[PDB]
RNA sequence: CUUUUGAUGUUAGGGUAUUGGCCUAACAUGGCUAUGACGGGUAACGGGGAAUUAGAGUUCGAUUCCGGAGAGGGAGCCUGAGAAAUAGCUACCACAUCUAAGGAAGGCAGCAGGCGCGUAAAUUACCCAAUUCUAAAGAAGAGAGGUAGUGACAAGAAAUAACAAUGCAAGGUUUGUAUUGGAAUGGUGGGAAUUUAAAACCUUCCCAGAGUAACAAUUGGAGGGCAAGUCUGGUGCCAGCAGCCGCGGUAAUUCCAGCUCCAAUAGCGUAUAUUAAAAUUGUUGCAGUUAAAACGCUCGUAGUUGAA
RNA sequence: AAAAACCGUAAAUCCUAUCUUUUAAAGGAAGGAGAAGUCGUAACAAGGUUUCCGUAGGUGAACCUGCGGAAGGAUCAU
């Protein structure tokens, strides 16, 4: 959701890295996209 | 296209179907008064909640206003009509005094049995429906019915009831019974 | 999937009638049975 | 309205254990389609 | 955003019934805009209204009537006071009819009915007797309209018993609780008066016409919300039920059944939409440290409130 | 009167571009649910290296490190 994210009481993942890997997906979608159009 | 009558409901829905003690207390009640169902009390309250809730639009007005002084005389004459509140009742609070047996009272299957006829008050509802009744003048039969403090006065039996007068009884036993006696005679 | 089994409480329940009993009251006779059941007789 | 195609038994929550017979229609106001749970124990058989 | 194709205005003119960028020529460069224009959607004809209300409100408004538009979808046109009319005409396409094959004529979104669509909607009936219209205006037409027919769209009234004895319980000679048995009336069959343009229905009367009043009222449940069963059979994680929680592996209080009982009653279930519940959209009335939530911080225009 | 032109109203056909709505598509890359599958100790205690944030890089994965922070810390304290 927003800014209140972690709160790390219902034992996820790290919100850190999962921004991390998000932001890889990120940017290989992009090279993806940018060599298809 | 559509006909210019107008048409509307009559008794409400109580809502929340399953209270014990409000339950209780209608059995209570219909077991009192002997009537049929519980649509009839539903709209019996629906009647007497439209009569306080014009008590109360017309308490809420001023002294010597004019909206007040018609609408509330009108609505007092109308309950005095029916002999719902009595000659020493005169105010806009002894108005919303109403309370159920006090309209209930005032019903042909209740007067007819409290003045006499009957030996039941469902043995009274019978009998209205099986219309030997007259409330002078006139037959009614629908139990329904709310007679006035006047057309109390003069209810009794119906001209044409068997029981006043008219064809005396059982055609068929009687008819038995004649042939019976001429055939031995 | 084992679909062959469909309706099969109801075909291993038996079967009976109602029997005959007594024709149930209608319109006021029900409502004054029940009051009189349960006020009149009960203390 | 649609029309029954196909029979294909559906599994539930684990904390349930039984087996729904589900059936899969494809209608003919859209032209899409549904899976429906027939109520009934024998109305499995009951239907065409 | 608009402005070469009139956008905004001035001057003059054509045109119309009058006025006007309605249009023509010239001249000017103007008009709208976070008080949300220009655009896009609307499973959007507008209004008095309808549903719900403590009061605020939210939602539906094709739909008795007022106004607008249309008659396949654009375009045009005569007559006529008044039509850009469609049961008037012309032309195109898409349809489609008859056709001796050369050629003709078509618009049911009018009253009935057919196809197709979809869950979804009534008779190819009667009559202008009521209203009111048209004309050369009493005597003729009027699928406007009234009546009849189908009609558990909704709404209102009310039958499916009551009463006397005995026995039972309860009680100080009162109530209900199976036996007897006769009074009473609807339902129904019929005949009539009235009724209506005719016919029907109601209304009123007269014969037949109720005891198991065989002239019978059911739908849904009985673990909790939720009123009512650890009552009795069959099944045993299966079939299943269950709006949510949930029950079912040998006593199933929850499944399939019989009894009893329950809520409603000629009515109740199923689903979707919708309102209240919602003080979970909060103007009166929400909350923001920790549950969802005060921008990183400040200046700042529009807006908003402002000493006496 | 047929017939003809003219400014004009302008039907209808096609091309062009745009917009709006559903749909195909080899493969790629996500999410969810399912079932006792496979690999690990990541997190909850000082969780066995305190945890978490913002950012850059790396690893089979849970993750790790570097820099600057926070205590929601394991300290309210010579």
């Amino acid at each position: 959701h927003g800014a209140s994210r972690y709160k790390k009481s219902r034992a996820k993942m790290r919100w850190k890295w999962k921004k991390k890997r998000t932001r890889r997906l990120q940017k290989k979608r992009r090279k993806m996209r940018q060599r298809s159009r | 296209p559509k006909s210019y009558r107008n048409y509307s409901k009559t008794a409400r829905n109580p809502k929340r179907p399953f209270e014990k003690e409000r339950l209780d207390q209608e059995l209570k009640l219909i077991g009192e008064y002997g009537l049929k169902n519980k649509r009839e009390i539903w709209r019996v309250q629906y009647l007497l909640a439209k009569i306080r809730s014009a008590a109360r639009y017309l308490l809420t007005l001023d002294e010597k206003s004019s909206k007040r002084i018609f609408q509330g005389e009108a609505l007092l004459r109308r309950m005095v009509r029916q002999g719902l509140l009595g000659e020493n009742e005169e105010k806009l609070d002894y108005v919303l005094g109403l309370t159920l047996p006090k309209l209930l009272e005032r019903r042909l299957q209740t007067k007819v049995f409290k003045l006499g006829l009957a030996k039941s008050v469902h043995h009274a509802r019978v009998l209205i429906r099986q219309r030997h009744i007259r409330v002078g003048k006139q037959m009614v039969d629908i139990p329904s019915f709310l007679v006035r403090v006047d057309s109390e006065k003069h209810i009794d039996f119906a001209t044409t009831s068997p029981f006043g007068g008219a064809r005396p009884g059982r055609v068929k036993r009687k008819s038995l019974k004649k042939q019976k006696e001429k055939t031995e005679a | 999937g084992s679909l062959a089994r469909a309706g099969k409480v109801k075909n291993q329940t038996p079967k009976v009638p109602k029997l005959d009993k007594k024709k149930r009251l209608t319109g006021r006779a029900k409502k004054r049975q029940l009051y009189n059941r349960r006020f009149s007789d009960n203390g | 309205k649609g029309i029954v195609v196909e029979k294909v038994a559906i599994e539930a929550k684990q904390p349930n254990s039984a087996y729904r017979k589900c059936v899969r229609v494809q209608l003919i106001k859209n032209g899409k389609k549904i899976t429906a749970f027939v109520p009934g124990d024998g109305c499995l058989n009951f239907i065409d």
